[PDB]
C-alpha cells in the first residue's frame, strides 16, 4: 500500500500569515491513465471534509485562490495564504491512484490569537434530576485562549478527583477560543451531605485561579 | 448541487452486518463511481471501495473478504455492506464522490455514526441548567442543557427549535457507566432571558425521542 505521511501533525499560524503542509507518499502516484490523484481536503469541526485540490495542484471550483497546491514524484505541498479564522480544522491528503487508495494522518491548524480569560459559569443539580436521585453539579469555563487549562472541584473546601468528567471543544471558528465543560456527578445522598460547591479554573490569563462557588443549603 | 444522502442503522451487534443506503442527487451513476470510506479516532481515514460508473468494484484488501459495494442506477443507490462486525469497525461510514478528474460533483455525504455494541438503546434524561437561585447577575446569562444517560450515539441538540446557533457551545459526549452524557451551553444577554423564553431540544434518532426542556429561573 502507498503510505501517506504529513507534516507537521499541528500547525499553529496567525491570521493573515501562510500555512505551509506537507504530504509525502512512500512510492510514486500516476495512475496508470497518466493522472496524479493527489487532492487535499479541509475538515472544519463537526463537518465532513470537503475537496481543496484535485490532481495535485488544481483548486475545486468554489475554493478560494489562497488555497495552493503543488508538488510531484513523492512530494506535494499545500500552501494556505492570508489564513483566515474559517481555515481551521484537519487538513488531510489523499492519493486516488494505487489501489487501496489512502490517506494521510492529517495536519490540524490551529490559529493564534489574543490570550483570552474563561467564563466560568457553575450550575447546581437541577429539581428535575434531583426529583429522579442523581445530583449532577457543572461547570462551563468558555471562550478562553490559549487551549491549555485546569479545572478542580472542591466540596466544603476539600479537593474531589473521583467522579468528574471533563469534555473538549474544538477551536471556535468565529473567535478563536477554546471551551470546556466540567462535570462533577454524585448520588442525592452524597449531594445533600455537603454544603459547599466549588468549580476552579487555572488558566495563564489569571494570576489566581477563578471561582465559582455555590452553596446548597442557600439554594 | 450534489447530495449523497444516507439511511441504515448506527447500532450494530458484534459479529453481525453493516447495512447503508447512498442516495445520489444531482449526478448520473451511470457516469460516475461512487467511494466508501470511514473514519475513526483510532485510525483516521481509510478507504474502503469503489464502484465504478458501469459496475466494476474495487476494494481495499483489508476488508474485501467482507466488504460488498453494489447499485441500482435507475433509482440513483448505492449499497454498502459489511459483515461480521467487531469492536474496532466502529467509525463514521461515508458514501463519497473523490479522486476526480473533470467533474463538478464531488461531495461528502453527512455519514452514518456505526456503533459495534450489544449494549442496548437507551433515551436520555434531559435536565435544565438554569443558574443558581443566589446566583449573581452579569451582561449575558449563560444557560444550558445537561443530556444524560443515553445509548448509543448520536444526539442533536439546538436552542430555541435552531434559531438560537451563535453563542452555543455542545460539549462531544462522554461514555460512563456503559452510557452516554453531554452537556450544551448558550449564552444569551440578560436583558433577553427569562422575559424571553429558551428551550433546548434534543432529539435522539435510535430512540426515536425528542424532548423540550425550557430553561426556568429557580
Ligand atoms: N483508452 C481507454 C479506453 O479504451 P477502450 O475504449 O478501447 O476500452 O477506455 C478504457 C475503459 O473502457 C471502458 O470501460 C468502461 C467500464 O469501465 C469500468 C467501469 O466503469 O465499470 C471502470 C474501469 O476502470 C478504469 C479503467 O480501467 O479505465 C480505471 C479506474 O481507476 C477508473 O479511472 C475508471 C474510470 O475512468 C473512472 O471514471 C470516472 C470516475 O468515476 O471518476 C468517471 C468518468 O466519467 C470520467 O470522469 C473518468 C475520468 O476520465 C478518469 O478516467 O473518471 O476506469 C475498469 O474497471 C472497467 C473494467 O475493466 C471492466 O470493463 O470497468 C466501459 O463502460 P460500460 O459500457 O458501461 O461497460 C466502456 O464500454 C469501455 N469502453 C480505458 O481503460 C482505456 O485506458
Ligand atoms: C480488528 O479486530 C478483529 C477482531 O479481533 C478479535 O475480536 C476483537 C473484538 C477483540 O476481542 C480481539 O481481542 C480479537 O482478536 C481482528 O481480527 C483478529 O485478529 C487476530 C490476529 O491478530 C486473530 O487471531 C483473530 O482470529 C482475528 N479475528 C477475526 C474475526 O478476524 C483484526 O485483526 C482487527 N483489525 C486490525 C486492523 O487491527
Amino acid at each position: 500500500d502507498v503510505l501517506m505521511t504529513q507534516t507537521p501533525l499541528s500547525l499553529p499560524v496567525s491570521l493573515g500569515d501562510q500555512a505551509s503542509i506537507s504530504c509525502r507518499s512512500s512510492q510514486t502516484i500516476v495512475h496508470k491513465n497518466g493522472n496524479t490523484y493527489l487532492e487535499w481536503y479541509l475538515q472544519k469541526p463537526g463537518q465532513s471534509p470537503k475537496l481543496l485540490i484535485y490532481k495535485v495542484s488544481n483548486r475545486f471550483s468554489g475554493v478560494p485562490d489562497r488555497f495552493s497546491g503543488s508538488g510531484s514524484g513523492t512530494d506535494f505541498t499545500l500552501k494556505i495564504s492570508r489564513v483566515e479564522a474559517a481555515d481551521l480544522g484537519v487538513y488531510y491528503c489523499f492519493q486516488g491512484s494505487h489501489v487501496p487508495y489512502t490517506f494521510g494522518g492529517g495536519t490540524k491548524l490551529e490559529i493564534k490569537r489574543a490570550d483570552a480569560a474563561p467564563t466560568v459559569s457553575i450550575f447546581p443539580p437541577s429539581s428535575e434530576q434531583l426529583t429522579s436521585g442523581g445530583a449532577s453539579v457543572v461547570c462551563f469555563l468558555n471562550n478562553f485562549y490559549p487551549k491549555d487549562i485546569n479545572v478542580k472541584w472542591k466540596i466544603d473546601g476539600s479537593e474531589r478527583q473521583n467522579g468528574v468528567l471533563n469534555s473538549w471543544t474544538d477551536q471556535d471558528s468565529k473567535d478563536s477560543t477554546y471551551s470546556m465543560s466540567s462535570t462533577l456527578t454524585l448520588t442525592k445522598d452524597e449531594y445533600e451531605r455537603h454544603n459547599s460547591y466549588t468549580c476552579e479554573a487555572t488558566h495563564k490569563t489569571s494570576t489566581s485561579p477563578i471561582v465559582k462557588s455555590f452553596n446548597r443549603n442557600e439554594c | 448541487q450534489v447530495q449523497l444522502q444516507e439511511s441504515g442503522p448506527g447500532l450494530v451487534q458484534p459479529s453481525q452486518s453493516l447495512s447503508i443506503t447512498c442516495t445520489v442527487s444531482g449526478f448520473s451513476l451511470t457516469t460516475y463511481g461512487v467511494h466508501w470510506v470511514r473514519q475513526s479516532p483510532g485510525k483516521g481515514l481509510e478507504w474502503l471501495g469503489v464502484i465504478w460508473s458501469g459496475g466494476t468494484t474495487e476494494y481495499n484488501a483489508a476488508f474485501i473478504s467482507r466488504l460488498s459495494i453494489s447499485k441500482d442506477n435507475s433509482k440513483s443507490q448505492v449499497f454498502f455492506k459489511m459483515n461480521s462486525l467487531q469492536t474496532n469497525d466502529t467509525a463514521i461510514y461515508f458514501c463519497v464522490r473523490m479522486r476526480i478528474t473533470t467533474d463538478w460533483f464531488a461531495y461528502w455525504g453527512q455519514g452514518t455514526l456505526v456503533t459495534v455494541s450489544a449494549a442496548k438503546t437507551t433515551p436520555p434524561s434531559v435536565y435544565p441548567l438554569a443558574p443558581g437561585s443566589a446566583a449573581q447577575t452579569n451582561s449575558m446569562v449563560t444557560l444550558g442543557c445537561l443530556v444524560k444517560g443515553y445509548f448509543p450515539e448520536p444526539v442533536t441538540v439546538t436552542w430555541n427549535s435552531g434559531s438560537l446557533s451563535s453563542g452555543v457551545h455542545t460539549f462531544p459526549a462522554v461514555l460512563q457507566s456503559d452510557l452516554y452524557t453531554l452537556s450544551s451551553s448558550v449564552t444569551v444577554p440578560s436583558s433577553t432571558w427569562p422575559s424571553e423564553t429558551v428551550t433546548c431540544n434534543v432529539a435522539h434518532p435510535a430512540s426515536s425521542t425528542k424532548v423540550d426542556k425550557k430553561i426556568v429561573p429557580r
